[PDB]
């Protein structure tokens, strides 16, 4: 009967939909993730450029 | 934000060397130092993912770069 | 190229490390009813 | 049969959606690439600065040092950044 | 429990959305608050002098609830779709294929082709038989009392029915009920329209419930705390 | 169907893994110049505290 195949396509609808699903919210974690690493690395990047300037500054006759 | 953690950072740093007995005495004879209400500015502090029309703002660059100021600022009046 | 090898991807993909996150009659009716519904669609557009 | 031509209508449009996830991860991914790579700019760039300075810093030495008593103030005063976004 | 945290998320929305409105549509004036300045547009008066610290700061507390809930729901969309379709698949395939024998051997039994059309309807256009095809050792067909029995294994997978399907169920099965209707009500037993009435009323959430994420959304809808177009 | 998934995943994994790689070996490399910028530091301020005596 045409009920069963339709129940069954419904199935396979709904597992690929689910699976798009989870791909999604992957997606957003790892954006959220990468990004606090990057924020973390940008700072301590920031950190380096400024001290190394001091040095400099302190190492150097005009 | 920045101002106002700054200035409480401040408050609570100088209360923390402020001698006891002192403050006893004063407490004794009637002139009580009220002492700073604590304060939850961590959790902000800690914040580097706020969202606000699809951009990603890192609050806690900010609040260095204010402190920063603000600390300079300090030093060069105490001098 | 099959379900399973899909599946699995989707796994394998999920099993990464990502620290630091946060600090009848009644067919009459159903065409009356979608008539209906497709009209407020459009007044709620106005 | 129409609900065998549902079903592929809805396999079509999964395949759309599948489109919009590859869109909604290639411009996260090109973004991030984009930032990390002026980042490994910055890091270059300071890497070489840091080995210039090293290089510099090996040579210095301590009788060479002179200290100009009038020159104490007519000296311009080193400043840190202060930019603010 | 996913049913739950909905409810509780629409009821703060609606608690925040009327005590929002209600202050709209009473705006104060510097004769109650004297904070108030006299001179000031009704938005002002409206708005921005018509609420309290405490007023202010309950509003902030219930919108952080509502948002830190709605985040936690969302963080389990998979498991709460997968066991409400699951659900609702099991709840449908078991009443149309036991709960709907009983009513209709009666209804066979007793001559009521009326009540055996929409029945047979029902039972055709839901009902998912893992063998392929109805049974037809069934004794309800024939009318005659089943053995003692007459077990039947009901499949079980995870799908939401369709629009379609859902509604016109629903619009067959509380046409039995129905009063006004020579009603079709009067012609049923005590538990079976019980029964009937029972899964009526429970199937009401099925629509809002598989689309979880958009009921979810919209439960917690706070956009309208902004637009000024009316003032 | 079932294949363009695979292949979106696959894809996006990878790209994810490489992600993830250059950022640790950014990290790591952030990591050993703030070592040699600290011994730079100090060795000037022990040149300095040597100009001193």
């Amino acid at each position: 009967r045409e009920i069963h195949q339709d129940w069954a396509n419904r199935e396979y609808i709904e597992i690929i939909t689910s699976s798009i699903k989870k791909i999604a919210d992957f997606l957003n974690s790892f954006d959220m993730s990468c990004r606090s690493r990057l924020a973390t690395l940008n700072e301590k990047l920031t950190a380096l450029e400024r001290r190394i300037e001091y040095i400099e500054a302190r190492v150097t006759k005009g | 934000l920045a101002d106002q953690i700054f200035a409480y950072y401040k408050v609570m740093a100088g209360s923390l060397l402020l001698d006891k007995r002192l403050r006893s005495e004063c407490k004794n004879q009637g002139a009580t130092i009220h002492l700073p209400p604590s304060n939850r500015y961590e959790t902000l502090l800690k914040q580097r993912h706020v969202q606000l029309l699809g951009r990603s703002i890192d609050l806690n660059r900010l609040i260095t770069q204010r402190v920063s100021a603000a600390m300079y600022k300090s030093l060069e009046l105490a001098i | 190229v099959t379900l399973e090898d899909a599946l699995s991807n989707v796994d394998l993909l999920e099993e990464l490390p990502l620290p630091d996150q946060q600090p009848a009659r009644y067919i009459e009716q159903a065409t009356v009813h979608s008539s209906m519904n497709e009209m407020l669609e459009e007044g709620q557009e106005y | 049969n129409e609900l065998e031509c549902v079903t592929n209508i809805s396999l079509a449009n999964i395949i759309r959606q599948l489109s919009s996830l590859s869109k909604y991860a290639e411009d996260i991914f090109g973004e991030l690439f984009n930032e990390a790579h002026s980042f490994s700019f910055r890091v270059n760039s300071l890497q070489e600065r840091v080995d210039r300075l090293s290089v510099s810093v090996t040579q210095l030495d301590p009788k060479e040092e002179e200290l100009s008593l009038q020159d104490i103030t007519m000296r311009k005063a080193f400043r840190s950044s202060t930019i603010q976004d | 429990l996913a049913l739950q945290g909905l409810q509780l998320l629409s009821q703060w929305s609606a608690h925040v959305m009327e005590v929002y409105s209600w202050k709209l549509v009473h705006p104060t004036d510097k004769y109650s608050n004297k904070d108030c300045p006299d001179s000031a547009e009704e938005y002002e008066r409206a708005t921005r002098y018509n609420y309290t610290s405490e007023e202010k700061f309950a509003l902030v507390e219930v919108i952080a609830m509502i948002k830190g809930l709605q985040v936690l729901m969302g963080r389990m969309e998979s498991v709460f779709n997968h066991a409400i379709r699951h659900t609702v698949y099991a709840a449908l395939q078991d009443f149309s294929q036991v709960t709907l024998r009983e009513p209709l051997r009666q209804a066979i039994k007793k001559k009521k082709n009326v009540i055996q059309s929409v029945l047979q309807a029902i039972r055709k256009t839901v009902c998912d038989w893992e063998t392929g095809h109805e049974p037809f050792n069934d004794p309800a067909l024939r009318g005659e009392k089943d053995p003692k029995g007459f077990d039947i294994k009901v499949p079980r997978r995870a799908v939401g029915p369709s629009s379609t399907q859902l509604y016109m169920v629903r619009t067959m099965l509380e046409s039995l009920i129905a009063d006004k209707s020579k009603t079709l009500r009067s012609s049923l037993e005590g538990p079976t329209i019980l029964d009937i009435e029972k899964f009526h009323r429970e199937s009401f959430f099925y629509t809002h419930l598989i689309n979880f994420s958009e009921t979810l959304q919209q439960c917690c809808d706070l956009s309208q705390l902004w637009f000024r177009e009316f003032f | 169907t079932t294949q363009s998934l695979a292949s979106v995943a696959y894809l996006i994994n990878t790209l994810a893994n490489n992600v993830l790689q250059m950022l640790d070996i950014q990290a790591s490399q952030l990591r050993r110049m703030e070592s040699s910028i600290n011994h730079i530091s100090q060795t000037v301020d022990i040149h300095k505290e040597k100009v001193a005596r």
